[PDB]
């Protein structure tokens, strides 16, 4: 029982450390997606031509 | 990005069409140089995003 529950909370830690990364990365995502967002309200403008909205 | 490729580099003024004509090829050239500048800033901002998320 002690020596399982050593390797056990070392498994822990793994796990950890995957939804950790896995975490961190999809904080960029919601960044760019804020900015197109950004981008999509700016088009919405009369004074644009084709040439801005390229 | 040079006079050749821009088509400036044999502009005339000494008649009515020729002013036109340069005219024309003036505000074209200034088109294509906006149009380079929006694709490398582009570029820099996903870098930027890029080297955020390493």
């Amino acid at each position: 029982q002690v020596r399982g529950l050593e390797v056990g909370m070392r498994n822990a830690n793994d796990a950890i450390s995957i939804a950790q990364i896995a975490e961190g990365a999809m904080q960029e995502q919601t960044n760019m997606l804020q900015r197109m967002r950004d981008l999509t309200v700016q088009s919405e403008n009369g004074a644009n031509s084709s040439a801005d909205l390229s | 990005s040079n006079k050749s490729s821009l088509s400036v580099g044999s502009l005339g003024n000494t008649t009515s069409a020729a002013r036109a004509s340069s005219l024309k090829k003036i505000d074209a050239a200034i088109k294509t140089i906006d149009a380079q500048r929006a694709d490398l800033g582009a570029i820099q901002n996903r870098l930027a995003h890029n080297i955020s998320n390493s």
